[PDB]
């Protein structure tokens, strides 16, 4: 029955494999989008108010149902056809499906003359579709079906195709809503502040933040204030309580202080009462609120109405926005004050801003919902204006012409295309970085980009606290994978078994709590709240309970049985403070864990047995979760959980550590993400090395996707001979690194050989490189289109001619065909022409606008595709193919942060060799190891020697006590090798033995995208910028290198004044001006007629020539634009 | 000394503020909203414990013994019920510097005795 | 003072559409409101109308030489991007002095 | 720097109408030992008393005595704020203030 330790390493990984058979790696994206389409769009459409318009006749126009068909495309003839994602990629279409809404317009004029007209399936917009979602044509297709459609079966999906560009929505971090968080700002007028970003269940407005603060000590005592929304002045809490109908001080403290035996709380609230005694009735308090507001009505009536509306709608919407909710709002605001007092009295800890239990991940669904709310509101507005301008004339109108569908369509398309998350007009208030271009450089880069999280703290911020790896990231975020540049700690990555909750309605839970012995908050007396336990659901205090323990037992049983409580519902019992917080909302990152009985796992051997035959008896992960054996625990419920790292922790020990565990890790290696799960032995490296590899696995070459032959990507690198690593971890089985690997096993020798590998460099074998070692192919796609925008000027693909075309370069166009397009198989060098495009003029009647190769490439045309774009003019894509043979300067890396460029390449006779004539493919310098402490590199090399000599794949899973260095060495000594991986090598040049026995063996190396040929650049009098006549910027522009301020300072320190003048004047922008010797302002010179005159001074004899930079002339002219007179006085 | 609690009027249920009656030279607690008055029984109006000599045993609740994440010990039996097992934990409360002190709670149900060594 | 064409070059795009500089668009606004104010003072206009026109002219000139005025709205252009005034042309890094001199 | 809070244990306000019969029982000895001779204007006495309790640890850590404290109070507030105190022998370091009129 029990899984014994000897079977555990199989059982756990069997369980893990079942998880990845059920979910995958992009499950969060697909589930978010599915919830958005199934629920969020319908909720948004129904939550909009019916637009009642009347001059008389009236019309309501109620939207009642939505229909999202499959993705289709409409040609110029208008025939709807099912559009495949690959066709969208090739034709630069948007993989979107039409959204139709049912509309009901009832005519009501007078005399009960009512009649309803329903417009079924009114086309309301087009919604882009996430690939492999339920509403994707690739849904449920087999691998054969996907290959029939020219799709990769290993492609995870989880992205959109907008204008042929694959866009991926990055999950955005945000502070959780409807939760009270008591912080303390050191530099502020308030000692303590308790904030609550409140938002109603079905979002319709932004988060309304309410603060309840305490004024810092230094009138008599500490005063509690409340910064309500839409009010620009602090308001005493007692005033707010009275404005809600609680005038008696006893009632207010009944709502705030639940234990009247506690004078400390009492004296700390007393200043607030003493400050609010002149105001003693609800109307006066409402008038005070309205007066403190930023729109103080001259008459107290409208002041009181405004205060009523604010306290009913903007104050704590999550508690309830309807009327008669003042009791719930009073209880909740009293809870906020109670929490603030507990913090000020030291009875509760301040809340941690960085705790991921306090955060939420805004995924594709809830982000598209924000867009859709804004866009549907704008659409209903436009419909209101259109219908109003017609009914004002007293006649009917056609809603089909009122609905301008471009709002929703173009809005979603623009937002996903650019990443600016918001309305196109508010292009600066909008937050960019959402919806990035999917990284297709290697399969690991694609997976990681699809599992990418973002902390929008702002890269400019230099506070390290949000960048720090918090304790609560354990199991939810990769500890290693993070960019090492300016976004350290802000851009994160999901751990492998991390699941972001999609969201759920609290209705069944609330109903069960009602049927259960919970007492509502309006029905109780406050005297009961002392000993009772509060119950919050999605931040709303809904009631109280008397035995929280057996309530938690009941709820956990219900969630483990897949009863009314769904698996993703978090249920935290804080014991010391008697809250029970239940969460069903979306964005809660959680992970699966094995539940533990008294001191035993519930995962018995029968579950492993049924999981082994997963493909026959359809016993899956969901059956494991439904059995009550596995549980999803979120960051906030982990605080109440006692984990076992392994079932070995559940053994009874000579001194028991815990003996009351509640859960167990499925495997600790699941704390790593996609790119860190490729590192072998990451627990033997320094952690920065693991981070650098997690970044560098994403630039590694491989086969980024199986269907690369049909993709017209702008840039693509494919390795000739990718190999799976000889030394692998058990997590790559689910990353599909074995099916799409990104490196080669290289016989690497760590040695000092000729000095060409010093300081992070490598010596490669020229003979191996000749045999296809780390050879790659680079595919570059050029796009072009001939626009017939108007009869004024039209472009067209056609072989240009020297007699008709004007802007025709001296390059030869013979490689083009009569259609103007080069043919596949044609070898093209730099500056060559691949598309001959000519544009009609207003060298006559047509000008050359041909597409050249990006300079200095020298490839062969791989293929040419011709089609029609969305509007329907001819559209061409040409993929050119360039074989990249590794060379000096190309960057290579192992899986341990050990990067370096090729210093030199030696032939096989020049490389050092073992007694059996094995030469290293790569030689790396021993000095790269000691400071870096990448012992995982050495253990991987030794394990790889054992694996190659044994005919197996080494197990480098991080935390594995069945694999240590002594075992690997003992294994290697059985194959006739030195147990530590050393060998006697001979000098290739002289054949003499090397005195020091070299450490050599197979290690998995990666070829990175950074090849020297894509970086080398030179300039000598090339093109210049228009504004300031200085060299351009970039290799692509044939630009010059920037001689910056620091270079100026260095050369000033050198004392090299002529070199400094050459760099900053003569090699950048030499220029001449003519200055009036009297006024010092630039004069008018006419060198052809030799007439120089200053219009200002009315002189034409006292002019002087001045040699100045063009940028300085431009500066002085831009100062004269500002009415400044910079007078260059030559005397 | 001990703290002093707030007391409310019997008519308006607002807090009673302190006042002095010169005629009898006696402390009274009177409401500044209604016209109620009361004869005080403590004679003390304000108390500040700067030292903050708070007995944290009063802040503990027996329910904490149900926490699976707290450590348990068999070496400190309960003086009230004789149960062997007991959870222990530190103060973890602000304004307490010498907070390495351990507080124990009996894990027996319905006993919930709390103490300190 | 309206600068010359070198300070605000009209760059030609791939086709024939000549795109004007931000300074040129701003000067267009300034000349528009200046002519509008000139006619409104010359012909029938209310005092408050002339006042509003003068206020708008002030806004245009100020945002031509300095666009980041606190409180005031930023001078806008097509695509919702604020215009680059003469001050941002040389305010700091990547300006004339640090970025080109 | 040492303020009265750094060395104070706990402060309290009482309503003592006659100092002869104090509200507290343990402060009846030294109060009568002080009051049997008229040291100040007993008529200019207020029934509101302010009793502060010190702590021996902080008193000793600064080599401080009630004499210096009372002198500092009577200097900062003059005679308007009467202060009295016992010797540095009792188990509780206590000193009583009243407001003069
Ligand atoms: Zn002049
Ligand atoms: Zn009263
Ligand atoms: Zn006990």
């Amino acid at each position: 029955d029990e899984i014994t330790p000897d079977l555990w390493q199989e059982a756990c990984w069997i369980v893990i494999s079942s998880y990845f058979d059920e979910k995958g790696l992009v499950r969060q994206q697909l589930d978010s989008f599915d919830e958005f389409i199934q629920m969020s769009v319908q909720r948004i459409v129904e939550d909009a108010p019916p637009i009642d318009l009347q001059a008389p006749p009236r019309y309501l126009l109620k939207f009642e149902q939505i229909y999202l068909s499959k993705p289709t495309h409409w040609e110029r003839d208008g025939a709807p056809s099912p559009m495949m994602p690959n066709e969208a990629r090739l034709r630069n279409l948007t993989y979107s499906a039409p959204l139709y809404v049912d509309i009901t317009k009832t005519v009501i004029k007078e005399g009960e003359e009512q009649l309803q007209t329903q417009h079924q399936k009114t086309f309301i917009g087009k919604i882009p579709i996430m690939l492999r979602s339920t509403y994707c044509l690739l849904n449920g297709l087999t691998d054969r079906d996907l290959c029939e459609l020219n799709e990769c079966p290993l492609d995870p999906g989880g992205y959109f195709i907008i204008n042929g560009s694959e866009k991926v929505l990055i999950a955005q971090e945000k502070m959780a809503t409807n939760t009270v968080y008591v912080f303390a700002k050191k530099d502020s007028k308030y000692a303590y502040t308790g904030e609550c970003r409140s938002c109603l269940e079905n979002s319709s407005r932004p988060t309304s933040t309410i603060w309840v603060s305490m004024l810092a000590r230094g009138a008599i005592g500490q005063r509690i204030v409340a910064t309500l929304p839409y009010i620009k002045q602090e308001v005493p809490i007692i005033i707010v309580f009275r404005a809600l109908g609680f005038v008696s001080d006893r009632d207010i403290l009944e709502h705030i202080i639940y234990d009247f035996e506690d004078p400390e709380m009492m004296e700390m609230v007393k200043p607030s009462l003493d400050e609010a005694f002149v105001i003693q009735e609800q109307n006066v308090a409402l008038n005070f609120i309205g007066s403190r507001g930023a729109k103080p009505g001259v008459t107290k009536e409208k002041r009181i109405k405004y205060a009523k509306e604010v306290l009913q709608k903007e104050m704590l919407p999550h508690v309830g926005v309807s009327d008669f909710c003042e009791t719930k709002k009073a209880y909740f605001l009293g809870y906020m004050v109670h929490r603030l007092l507990l913090a000020a009295l030291g009875r509760r800890e301040l809340d941690d801003r960085d705790h991921y239990g306090n955060k939420r991940l805004d995924l594709a669904g809830p982000l598209l919902a924000f867009l859709f709310r804004g866009m549907f509101k704008n659409l209903l507005k436009e419909v209101r204006i259109y219908a109003q301008k017609f009914i004002d004339r007293g006649k009917d109108f056609n809603l089909e012409l009122a609905i301008k569908t471009r709002i929703i369509s173009d809005g979603l398309k623009y937002s996903l295309a650019t990443g600016n998350w918001g309305d196109q007009k508010k292009a600066h208030q909008a937050r960019a970085g959402v919806s990035q271009v999917l990284n297709r450089l290697t399969f690991a880069s694609t997976l990681s980009h699809l599992r990418r999280l973002n902390s929008p703290i702002g890269r400019d911020g230099k506070l390290a606290k949000p960048r720090q790896l918090h304790n609560t990231l354990w199991g939810m975020v990769c500890p290693a994978e993070t960019p090492e540049g300016h976004a350290v700690g802000l851009v994160k990555n999901l751990a492998l078994m991390a699941y972001i909750s999609v969201g759920s309605q609290p209705s069944p839970i609330l109903e069960f709590l009602e049927e259960w012995s919970m007492e509502n908050l309006e029905e109780i007396s406050p005297a009961a709240i002392a000993d009772a336990t509060k119950i919050f659901v999605n931040g709303c205090w809904v009631g109280i309970h008397k035995d929280p323990e057996q309530l938690m037992n009941t709820l956990r049983k219900l969630r483990r049985q897949m009863d009314i409580i769904v698996s993703e519902v978090s249920m935290i019992r804080d014991i010391r403070e008697r809250e029970i917080r239940i969460y069903t909302d979306a964005g809660r990152i959680c992970r699966p864990l094995l539940i533990v009985e008294k001191q035993k796992l519930l995962l018995k051997k029968r579950h492993i047995d049924q999981l082994k035959e997963r493909e026959y008896n359809n016993y899956s992960w969901q059956d494991l979760v439904a059995s009550g054996v596995v549980e999803y625990i979120d960051t906030l419920e982990e605080e109440t959980v006692m984990l076992a790292m392994t079932p070995d922790d559940l053994q009874e020990k000579e001194v028991a550590y815990c003996s009351t565990y509640t859960h167990c890790e499925i495997h600790p290696s699941m704390i790593l993400g996609v790119c860190a799960s490729i590192i072998p032995f990451p627990d033997h490296n320094q952690s920065p090395r693991n981070t650098y590899q997690s970044a560098m696995g994403k630039q590694a070459m491989g086969v980024y996707i199986t269907n690369f032959h049909v993709r017209m990507d702008t840039l693509a690198h494919v390795l000739y001979y990718p190999q799976k690593p000889l030394v692998t971890t058990r997590s790559m089985e689910y990353l599909r690194f074995r099916e799409l690997p990104a490196g080669i096993n290289s016989i690497v020798a760590i040695a000092s050989y000729t000095g060409y590998n010093q300081e992070d460099s490598v010596i490669m074998n020229r003979s191996a490189v000749d045999r296809g070692f780390f050879r790659s192919v680079f595919y570059r796609s050029y796009k072009e289109q001939e626009s017939k925008k108007g009869f004024d000027q039209e472009e067209v693909f056609e072989k240009p001619t020297r007699e008709t075309c004007q802007g025709m370069r001296h390059a030869i166009y013979d490689k083009l065909d009569d259609d103007g397009l080069i043919a596949p198989g044609v070898r093209v060098s730099g500056d060559d022409v691949i598309i001959g495009k000519t544009v009609t003029l207003p060298r006559y009647t047509k000008r050359d606008c041909s597409t050249f190769l990006r300079t200095s490439e020298t490839g062969i045309v791989d293929q040419v595709m011709v089609t029609l774009n969305q509007e329907g003019y001819k559209f061409c894509k040409i993929r050119v193919r360039s074989v990249r043979i590794p060379q000096i300067g190309d960057k290579f890396a192992s899986r341990h942060g050990q990067k370096g460029t090729c210093g030199i390449q030696y032939r096989q006779e020049d490389m050092p060799f073992t007694c059996e004539g094995i030469t290293p493919d790569i030689i790396i310098n021993p000095h790269a190891i000691p400071s870096r402490m990448t012992i995982g590199h050495l253990i991987e090399c030794l394990q790889g020697k054992v694996s190659a000599n044994k005919g197996e794949i080494g197990d480098a899973t991080p935390f594995n006590d069945a694999v240590n260095v002594q075992k690997i060495s003992n294994l290697l000594s059985d194959y006739g090798y030195h147990l530590r991986g050393n060998e006697v090598l001979y000098n290739g040049f002289t054949g003499r033995k090397i005195t020091s026995q070299i450490f050599i063996g197979p290690t998995y190396y990666q070829r990175l995208k950074h090849m020297v040929d894509d970086k080398i650049h030179s300039r000598a009098r090339g093109p210049i910028q228009i504004l300031n006549r200085q060299p351009m910027e970039g290799r692509s522009r044939d630009g010059g290198l920037r001689f910056g301020e620091m270079e100026r300072d260095c050369q000033i320190a050198h004392g090299a004044a002529q070199f400094l003048r050459e760099r900053l004047f003569e090699a950048s922008d030499p220029y001449q001006v003519h200055v009036c010797n009297l006024c010092g302002i630039m004069a008018i010179a006419n060198t052809r007629t030799h007439t120089y005159e200053c219009r200002g001074c009315r002189n034409k004899t006292q002019i002087s020539l001045v040699r100045m930079p063009y940028a300085c002339k431009l500066l002085f002219q831009e100062l004269m634009s500002m009415s400044i007179a910079p007078r260059m006085m030559s005397v | 000394p001990g703290f002093v609690g707030i007391r409310f009027c019997q008519e308006c249920n607002n807090m009673l503020y302190p006042k002095e009656d010169k005629e009898n030279r006696i402390l009274l607690y009177a409401c500044r909203n209604c016209d109620y008055q009361q004869e005080a029984d403590n004679s003390c109006i304000y108390v500040n414990k700067i030292t903050h000599e708070v007995d944290e045993l009063t802040q503990i609740i027996a329910d904490v013994s149900q926490d699976p994440t707290l450590p348990r010990t068999e070496d400190h039996p309960c003086q009230k019920c004789g149960h062997k097992e007991a959870v222990f934990f530190q103060s973890h409360s602000a304004r307490a510097e010498d907070a390495m002190r351990l507080y124990y709670v009996c894990t027996a149900p319905h006993c919930g005795h709390r103490w300190t060594e | 003072p309206v600068p010359p064409l070198s300070v605000r070059p009209a760059v030609v795009m791939q086709g024939s559409a000549r795109n004007q500089d931000d300074l040129t668009h701003k000067l267009a606004d300034i000349v528009k409101i200046n002519n509008q104010l000139r006619r409104n003072e010359q012909n029938g206009a209310a005092a408050h109308v002339i006042a509003e026109d003068v206020k708008l002219l002030q806004f245009h000139v100020a945002t031509m030489v300095d666009n980041e005025l606190p409180g005031l709205p930023r001078a806008m252009q097509k695509s919702g991007r604020p215009l680059k005034s003469l001050k941002q042309r040389l305010k700091g890094k990547e300006g004339r002095v640090r970025g080109n001199l | 720097h040492t303020t009265l809070r750094k060395v104070t244990a706990n402060t309290a306000i009482y309503y003592d109408p006659n100092p002869q019969s104090t509200v507290v029982a343990e402060d009846q000895e030294w109060v009568n030992v002080y009051y049997e001779m008229p040291d100040f204007d007993v008529a200019r006495i207020s029934p509101w008393l302010l009793r502060v309790e010190l702590d021996r640890k902080h008193m000793t850590d600064r080599k401080l005595t009630m004499e210096q404290i009372a002198e500092k109070i009577n200097a900062g507030f003059g005679d308007d704020l009467n202060c009295i105190f016992n010797d540095d022998n009792a188990e509780k370091l206590v000193l009583r203030i009243r407001i003069m009129n």
